[PDB]
RNA sequence: GCUUGACUGCGAGCGUGACGGCGCGAGCAGGUGCGAAAGCAGGUCAUAGUGAUCCGGUGGUUCUGAAUGGAAGGGCCAUCG
RNA sequence: UAGCGGCGAGCGAACGGGGAGCAGCCCAGAGCCUGAAUCAGUGUGUGUGUUAGUGGAAGCGUCUGGAAAGGCGCGCGAUACAGGGUGACAGCCCCGUACACAAAAAUGCACAUGCUGUGAGCUCGAUGAGUAGGGCGGGACACGUGGUAUCCUGUCUGAAUAUGGGGGGACCAUCCUCCAAGGCUAAAUACUCCUGACUGACCGAUAGUGAACCAGUACCGUGAGGGAAAGGCGAAAAGAACCCCGGCGAGGGGAGUGAAAAAGAACCUGAAACCGUGUACGUACAAGCAGUGGGAGCACGCUUAGGCGUGUGACUGCGUACCUUUUGUAUAAUGGGUCAGCGACUUAUAUUCUGUAGCAAGGUUAACCGAAUAGGGGAGCCGAAGGGAAACCGAGUCUUAA
C-alpha cells in the first residue's frame, strides 16, 4: 500500500525550492497583548525548519 | 556494413548501428536474466501458523508444569508447526525498459557477427514437412545445433524442426535474447534480417 | 558470447545483510539491534513523528494557509515547449492535443524559460513580461 | 528449494569431535563439551606459544649458572664479563656448551674473568 | 515643566538553546514628543510577573467563493478564551 | 490528492482520463389494425461436442556385467526425441506420443423447422401521494452535525402535479440539466466441494495435507471437541527343501537360492549418542575446568645405522567450562543429561538513499490488445521554476506606503 501522509503534518510544513521546509512560528495565536510588538513582529514571517528536525519533518511528508 | 551471404554469395547492407555496436556485457546480462525470471512460474506455497490444521488451545497452563512454555501446537519451531515465513504464489517477472531490451539485442546481434555465428542465407525451405529432409539439408551446411530465423513461418520447415532436438525455427518477430545466445548457429534468410532491422529501429 | 559467459557489472548486485548468522558474519546473535528496549523487539519501533512524549514538532506548531481550487487548473508553459505544438498559433486546446499541459487545465501561462526560435502566435494566453519580449523577438506575435 | 542440513553438519561436527581426540570422557564424544574443549586448547596453545620462549630462556639461565659457579662465577658476573669482552654468544648455546663440552665452557669463563679484571 | 517613542514597517550583526524558542541590536523608511541645539525616546537600573497546538469568539481585509452573480465558510491581519 | 479527524491515531473520495464489455425495454389505456415481431414450451432435421474406442513409424553386432537400455561399431524412423515401463541410462523392446479415424444409445451446444403459448405496428391519451418536502431521533455517504448539500427512516406532519417538479455541496437569484414516488434486463466481474488435461528454480517421510501406510483411524473427553505414530527385501519370492543344538520352542549353525543373505522378512543405505569384546600404553603416596608447553619410557611402522611417523604419556611450567545478563561472574546468578533431525530478520506494496545499467532536457509507460517475455498502448507519473496563505506575478517573488 502507499505510504500515508501525516496529514496535520501536511498543514503546517510547505516544501520549498531546495527541499527544506518553511512553517508558522508558534507563540502568535493568542495572549498579545503582554507580547512586547518587537517579539510578535518578527514572528510573523515564515520559517525554515532547522536541521535537527528535519528527519522528523522529511518522515510525516513522503510526498511532498 | 555488409553481410555476406553464404550462397548467393552476394553482400547485403545492414545497419552499423544495429549489428557493428560494441558488445555491453552488462546491458546483455540483464536483459538475460529478466527473460529467464519471466520463465518462472512461481507456484508453490506452504502453511504458516494460521494455516496449519490444529487448535487453538494452549498444549498446557502457563506456570507450574516444568516444561517450556506453549501457547500453540501449530508454533514454528514445533515439530509439525507452520513455517515461519512461509511461502506464497509470487510473480519473479522483471520490468525491462524498451530500449534495454532493444539494446541488448544490436549488442547480441552485431556480438554474433563477430564470432561468426550468423549465417545470412537468401531462401531457407523445404519441399515436403519431413525431418529427413531437414536434417540432410543441416547436414549439408554442416549444421547441427542451429536457430533458424525465417520472414514468414512456413508450416513445412516448422513440421519438419519439430522433432529435431538441437534445431528450432522462428520468425522474423519471434526471438528472444536467450534463444541468440544458446544456440551455436544462428541462420537467417535475407528477409528476416530485413524485418529485424525494422524492429530494432 | 554464452550463457555461462555473461557476468553481472562490478559492484552491482551487491550481496544482502543476513542477520544471526553466527559471530563471523558481524551480524550474529542481535541484528544490529542492540540489546534490549523497544527497538530491538519484533514490530517495535515508534511511529512517525513521535518523540518519547513531547508534543512532536507538527503539532507544537500552527497551521497555516489553505488550498486553492483555481491552482488546480492553472499550468506554466516554458518556451521551450512553443515549438513542440503542431501548426505553430499555440492555445488551450494545441496544448493539451501537445500533451503539453493536462486535459483539466483552464488556465496557461507562458515564463520566459527555455527559448524560442520560430515565429508562433499565442492566443488567448497570460505571457509574462520577459516571454513577452523573446517571442517577439523571434517574430512570434501575441494576441489575448 | 527446501535445504537439509544434515550432510553438513555431521561434517563440521566430526571436524570438531577429530580435534578432539585423546580428551577424556564426554571432551572427546560429545559436540557440546568437545567444542569448549577444542576452543580451550586453541587459547591454551596461543598462549604457551609464548609462555614456551620464558621457560627454556628460564631453563638456560639455570644451566648456565650453574655450570659458571662450577668455575668460580656467578651467572650476573659471568654474563656482564662476556658483554665486556664483547662475546655475543646466546644463552642457548651456552647451556648447550655447558653441557656437552666442558673444557669450551671454561675457556668462556677465562675470557669473561679477563674483562672483568 | 511639557508630553505619549508603552510609535508602525524593517533590520546589518550577534548571544543562547536538541528543538519549539528566548534575548540584544546599530541603522533605514514613515510619522511623533521633548530640547535653543548637539541629541534622546521602539516602555520601566537589569535579571521573575508565565502556557505550545487544536477548537472557538470579536474587528478589519484592492485573498478565496464547488455552474454563474452573491452569500456561507475558509485564509490573511489585529485581538480574546 | 481534495477533504474528514480528541484536526490526534487514523480514515480517504470525486470530477476527469485510459481500458474490458456493450442492449436496451415494459406497465400505470383505450382504439385501429389484429393476431404480424419476440420469447418460452414442445417436437424434427443438420452440424459440432461429451460419454467406450481403432490404427499408429523405425536396430542389429560386439565389450563389460547377475542383468544392457551403457561402451564401441554400423544402421534406420521422425508432423512421433511428451512421458512411463522394461534385470543399469532405450527415438527404433513394451505402453504410448505426432497424426489419422470411430457411436447402437443417451446428452450438451448450436442452427433450421414444425407445433403450443406468447403477442408486433400505428394513432390518440395517460405520466406512479400519505409520496416529495418538513420537525424530532438515528443511520448511510471519505465527510465524526459541522456553515453541511445528497441518500435511508423510527416518530409527528405534509405539497405541487409539465402553467409542474428534482438537482447543480448551507442559502437565494439566474442559467443549465434531468423527470422521483412501477417494474424487467445478457456481457465484461466473484468463487471451486467436484471432473479432465497439463505445468512447477514446489515438498520428498520430523518435509509435503492431520493423514504417501485400512486416518479423522487408534487414543483422549459426559459432551462439543481434540487427535497421533507408522513408507523402502530382491530384477524376480527364487521368502531359505534338508541336517544339527533347543522345550515337536525362541534363537542359532550349516546347506541351498541369489550379483549380493555383512539383502532373511526386527529386511536399501545404516551416521551419532549409548553399550560391549580384543590389542598397545598408562594407572593403586596421589589433590582441583582434566587441557596446554616441555618430556622420559614403552609399543609399533618405517627407513634403514636416517637419529622419522603413529599410539600411549611417568614427571614438570602455566591454567577456576560455555552461554546469557551485567558496573562486574570460576561464581554458590540464568540456561543446557547426551545425540540426531527441525527451529528465528521473511514476503508484498509504497518511499528515500547508495551502487550499477539504459536513455538524457528528457525519462518511462499502467490497465489492456497481442500464436503474448516481442510489438502496440504515453491514460498518466517524475523532471526541466520559483515565490506567495491566496488572487497573482514569474528568474524572480514575498514582505511593506516603499
Ligand atoms: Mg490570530
Ligand atoms: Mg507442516
Ligand atoms: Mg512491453
Ligand atoms: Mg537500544
Ligand atoms: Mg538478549
Ligand atoms: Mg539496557
Ligand atoms: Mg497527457
Ligand atoms: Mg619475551
Ligand atoms: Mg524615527
Ligand atoms: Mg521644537
Ligand atoms: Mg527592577
Ligand atoms: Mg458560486
Ligand atoms: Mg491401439
Ligand atoms: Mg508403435
Ligand atoms: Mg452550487
Ligand atoms: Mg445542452
Ligand atoms: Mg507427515
Ligand atoms: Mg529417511
Ligand atoms: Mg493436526
Ligand atoms: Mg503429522
Ligand atoms: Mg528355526
Ligand atoms: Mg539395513
Ligand atoms: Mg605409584
Ligand atoms: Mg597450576
Ligand atoms: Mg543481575
Ligand atoms: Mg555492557
Ligand atoms: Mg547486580
Ligand atoms: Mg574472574
Ligand atoms: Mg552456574
Ligand atoms: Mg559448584
Ligand atoms: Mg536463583
Ligand atoms: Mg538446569
Amino acid at each position: 500500500p502507499k505510504i500515508k501522509t501525516v496529514r496535520g503534518a501536511a498543514k503546517r510544513f510547505k516544501k520549498t525550492g531546495k527541499g527544506g521546509f518553511k512553517h508558522k512560528h508558534a507563540n502568535l495565536r493568542h495572549i498579545l497583548t503582554k507580547k512586547a510588538t518587537k517579539r510578535k513582529r518578527h514572528l510573523r514571517p515564515k520559517a525554515m525548519v532547522s536541521k535537527g528536525d528535519l528527519g522528523l519533518v522529511i518522515a510525516c511528508l513522503p510526498y511532498a | 556494413m555488409e553481410l555476406v551471404l553464404k550462397d548467393a554469395q552476394s553482400a547485403l547492407t545492414v545497419s552499423e548501428t544495429t549489428f557493428g555496436r560494441d558488445f555491453n556485457e552488462a546491458l546483455v546480462h540483464q536483459v538475460v536474466v529478466a527473460y529467464a525470471a519471466g520463465a518462472r512460474q512461481g507456484t508453490r506455497a506452504q502453511k504458516t501458523r494460521a494455516e496449519v490444521t490444529g487448535s487453538g488451545k494452549k498444549p498446557w497452563r502457563q506456570k507450574g508444569t516444568g516444561r517450556a512454555r506453549s501457547g500453540s501446537i501449530k508454533s514454528p519451531i514445533w515439530r509439525s508447526g507452520g513455517v515461519t515465513f512461509a511461502a506464497r504464489p509470487q510473480d519473479h517477472s522483471q520490468k525491462v525498459n524498451k530500449k534495454m531490451y532493444r539494446g541488448a539485442l544490436k549488442s547480441i546481434l552485431s556480438e554474433l557477427v563477430r564470432q561468426d555465428r550468423l549465417i545470412v542465407v537468401e531462401k531457407f525451405s523445404v519441399e515436403a514437412p519431413k525431418t529427413k529432409l531437414l536434417a540432410q539439408k543441416l547436414k549439408d551446411m554442416a549444421l547441427e545445433d542451429v536457430l533458424i530465423i525465417t520472414g514468414e513461418l512456413d508450416e513445412n520447415l516448422f513440421l519438419a524442426a519439430r522433432n529435431l532436438h538441437k534445431v528450432d525455427v522462428r520468425d522474423a518477430t519471434g526471438i528472444d535474447p536467450v534463444s541468440l545466445i544458446a544456440f551455436d548457429k544462428v541462420v537467417m534468410t535475407a528477409d528476416a534480417v530485413k524485418q529485424v532491422e525494422e524492429m530494432l529501429a | 558470447m554464452r550463457l555461462n559467459t555473461l557476468s553481472p557489472a562490478e559492484g552491482s548486485k551487491k550481496a544482502g545483510k543476513r542477520l544471526g548468522r553466527g559471530i563471523g558474519s558481524g551480524l550474529g546473535k542481535t541484528g544490529g539491534r542492540g540489546h534490549k528496549g523497544q527497538k530491538s523487539r519484533s514490530g517495535g519501533g515508534v511511529r512517525r513523528g513521535f518523540e518519547g512524549g513531547q508534543m512532536p514538532l507538527y503539532r507544537r506548531l500552527p497551521k497555516f494557509g489553505f488550498t486553492s481550487r483555481k491552482a488546480a487548473i492553472t499550468a506554466e508553459i516554458r518556451l521551450s515547449d512553443l515549438a513542440k505544438v503542431e501548426g505553430g498559433v499555440v492555445d488551450l486546446n494545441t496544448l493539451k492535443a501537445a500533451n503539453i499541459i493536462g486535459i483539466q487545465i483552464e488556465f496557461a501561462k507562458v515564463i520566459l524559460a527555455g527559448e524560442v526560435t520560430t515565429p508562433v502566435t499565442v492566443r488567448g494566453l497570460r505571457v509574462t513580461k520577459g516571454a513577452r519580449a523573446a517571442i517577439e523577438a523571434a517574430g512570434g506575435k501575441i494576441e489575448e | 528449494a527446501r535445504v537439509k542440513r544434515g550432510v553438513i553438519a555431521r561434517a563440521r561436527h566430526k571436524k570438531i569431535l577429530k580435534q578432539a581426540k585423546g580428551y577424556y570422557g564426554a571432551r572427546s564424544r560429545v559436540y557440546r563439551v568437545a567444542f569448549q574443549a577444542v576452543i580451550k586448547a586453541g587459547q591454551y596453545a596461543y598462549r604457551d606459544r609464548r609462555q614456551r620462549k620464558r621457560q627454556f630462556r628460564q631453563l638456560w639461565i639455570a644451566r648456565i649458572n650453574a655450570a659458571a659457579r662450577q668455575n668460580g662465577i656467578s651467572y650476573s658476573k659471568f654474563i656482564n664479563g662476556l658483554k665486556k669482552a664483547s662475546v655475543e654468544i646466546d644463552r642457548k648455546i651456552l647451556a648447550d656448551i655447558a653441557v656437552f663440552d666442558k673444557v669450551a665452557f671454561t675457556a668462556l669463563v677465562e675470557k669473561a674473568k679477563a674483562a672483568l679484571a
